[PDB]
């Protein structure tokens, strides 16, 4: 249920924002996401070697 | 330009093609792009809406305006791969094994 | 013909030393076990990112876009004595060639000669940079493994679209190859020479020899990527409706109210054709913010919403998210 | 004894490695 | 003066200095800076290197681009500072400890 929220980001969906959004413009966006994405990855592999 | 959870009514002119279906494909329908293979709906629901969600958030319904049938969507095949191998220096001959 | 590679295609990627440690490096190299094209009739041929030489006496190479006077080119000449590199534009021969007291081929950087040993190139152009890679080794492609040795490099910084070959007389044979970008393992000596090179894109059991950093493997599973089926076809469903939205009634309007009594008009349900936008004069606008501009087919939506006014000129980019 | 000269022959920036007591 | 049309060809002068040894100072060499002892070195380097690498991927050989020597790159003593004290109520004088 974590994984599919925005974030802040303009779009949800990968794959929206890779064809709405100008790609050299997409580079701050899915950047964001993709670092929050690693923050809740980490937390969980915490939580599981806990 | 507005993003409000709707079926899309105003784009461009280009042409839409002919339905595909048991193929792991890329679909766009009325602007919802997505990846999947297309089966067809066993589920239902009230005749008064267009598209759903499910636990995960994701898209697992789709009813196009051209055609008024209930459509499925589903993921195709995906998955790890791992190797069984004896040791590299007393053979090469390897296996490969699909989780 | 049809000739399968065996070993050849491995160059130092940097001008870097390690001792005798694995690196992984993601660049242009040429795939192992992959057929290239046995030359004997006396062409065109095509050049893309990465290309690999082998000869057996023949020498000259033919660089351009289109072999015309309208682009620039490179020619390279290197007879006896001496290396000439030429960076022009100027006639060239459907079939040229080297006659030795004619020459009949048709700024200036001149260096050392490159002169049973087995002449292999490889040439490279990224960045605006022209990359010359060579190594003779004395022993049909030679067996065993050799790593070859950089050159020097000059700043041309222009396209290359095809390449060409010259035939010197005092056909034959010449291989050339094509060069895609994938993941190698190089590992290095305590001299400070590559020694040992594998590909991991052929084999399972050679992709977990890439991961893994060593060419010794041990008994059990060891997980190095996934499995998924590509998309071979796509599909694409539009509505059906078919009214020609009047964006010209909007845009091409006989007056225009006032900036604070702006008039507000919904466009739906009908088609939106994004062509008649430019052919109203070359324009200090088009930039957008949170949507591509190049992109404007391929997505769907609705509630489209168009207000007009006026600005004074100085403050254009005043109609701006931010700017108050 | 030979046990552990056995046992330790078959065994192998800004960053500070602090030896053991 | 012509730009926006090709990569770098010709530029200025560099004003290169002399040469220091068993010191720890920060250094230029064409574009790779970092601070480390001048100190001979026992490796050979083919004719094509510029400097050289280990398992960290950090600076430790580098060829002078004057001549043909080969220099290694160490960085000088540093550490955490250590204390041993016997307290307040007992005593006043300290033992500096350099770990
Ligand atoms: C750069 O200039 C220096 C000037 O000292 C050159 O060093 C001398 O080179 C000559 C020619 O081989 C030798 O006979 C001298 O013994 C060198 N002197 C010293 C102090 O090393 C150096 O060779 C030049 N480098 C290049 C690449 O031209
Ligand atoms: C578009 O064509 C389909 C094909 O049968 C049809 O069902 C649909 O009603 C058409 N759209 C309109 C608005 O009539
Ligand atoms: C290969 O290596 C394994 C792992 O050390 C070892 O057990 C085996 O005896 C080796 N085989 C030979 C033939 O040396
Ligand atoms: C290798 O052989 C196949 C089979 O004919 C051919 O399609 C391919 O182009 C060849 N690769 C070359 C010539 O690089
Ligand atoms: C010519 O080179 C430029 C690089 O600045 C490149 O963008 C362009 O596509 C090249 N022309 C052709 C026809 O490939
Ligand atoms: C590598 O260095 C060693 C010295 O440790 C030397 O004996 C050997 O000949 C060298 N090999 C090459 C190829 O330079």
């Amino acid at each position: 249920k974590q994984l599919s929220s925005k974030f802040g980001a303009i779009s949800s969906v990968l794959n929206d924002i890779l064809s709405r959004l100008d790609p050299p413009e997409a580079e701050v966006q899915i950047d964001r996401l993709i670092t929050g994405r690693l923050q809740s990855l980490q937390t969980y592999v915490t939580q599981q070697l806990i | 330009f507005e993003l409000l959870h709707a079926p899309a009514t105003v784009c461009g002119p280009k042409k839409s093609t002919n339905l595909v279906k048991n193929k792991c494909v890329n679909f766009n329908f009325n602007g919802l792009t997505g990846t999947g293979v297309l089966t067809e709906s066993n589920k239902k629901f009230l005749p008064f809406q267009q598209f759903g969600r499910d636990i995960a958030d994701t898209t697992d319904a789709v009813r196009d305006p051209q055609t008024l049938e209930i459509l499925d969507i589903t993921p195709c095949s995906f998955g790890g791969v791992s190797v069984i191998t004896p040791g590299t220096n007393t053979s090469n001959q390897v296996a490969v094994l699909y989780q | 013909s049809y000739t399968n590679s065996f070993t050849r295609g491995v160059y130092y990627p940097d001008k870097v030393f390690r001792s005798s440690v694995l690196h992984s490096t993601q660049d242009l190299f040429l795939p192992f076990f992959s057929n290239v094209t046995w030359f004997h009739a006396i062409p065109v041929l095509p050049f893309n990112d990465g290309v690999y030489f082998a000869s057996t006496i023949i020498r000259g190479w033919i660089f351009g876009t289109t072999l015309d006077s309208k682009t620039q080119s490179l020619l390279i000449v290197n007879n006896a004595t001496n290396v000439v590199i030429k960076v022009c534009e100027f006639q060239f021969c459907n079939d040229p060639f080297l006659d030795e007291s004619e020459f009949r081929v048709y700024f200036e950087y001149v260096s050392q000669p490159f002169l049973k040993n087995l002449r292999e190139f490889v040439f490279k152009n990224i960045d605006g940079y022209f990359k010359i890679y060579s190594k003779h080794t004395p022993i049909d492609l030679p067996q065993g493994f050799s790593a070859l040795e950089p050159l020097v490099d000059l700043p041309i910084g222009i396209n290359i679209t095809r390449f060409q070959t010259l035939l010197a007389l005092h056909a034959a044979a010449y291989y050339v190859g094509y060069l895609q970008p994938r993941t190698f393992l190089l590992k290095y000596n305590e001299n400070g020479t590559i020694t040992d090179a594998v590909d991991c894109a052929l084999d399972p059991l050679s992709e977990t020899k890439c991961t893994l950093k060593s060419f010794t493997v041990e008994k059990g599973i060891y997980q190095t990527s996934n499995f998924r089926v590509q998309p071979t076809e796509s599909i694409v469903r539009f509505p059906n409706i078919t009214n020609l939205c009047p964006f010209d009634e909007v845009f091409n309007a006989t007056r225009f109210a006032s900036v604070y009594a702006w008039n507000r008009k919904r466009i739906s349900n009908c088609v939106a054709d994004y062509s008649v936008l430019y052919n109203f004069a070359p324009f200090f606008a088009f930039k957008c913010y949170g949507v591509s501009p190049t992109k404007l087919n391929d997505l769907c939506f609705t509630n489209v919403y168009a207000d007009s006014f006026v600005i004074r000129g100085n403050e254009v980019s005043q109609i701006a998210p931010g700017q108050t | 004894s030979p046990i552990e000269d056995l046992l330790f022959n078959k065994v192998t920036n800004g960053l500070t490695v602090l030896p053991p007591l």
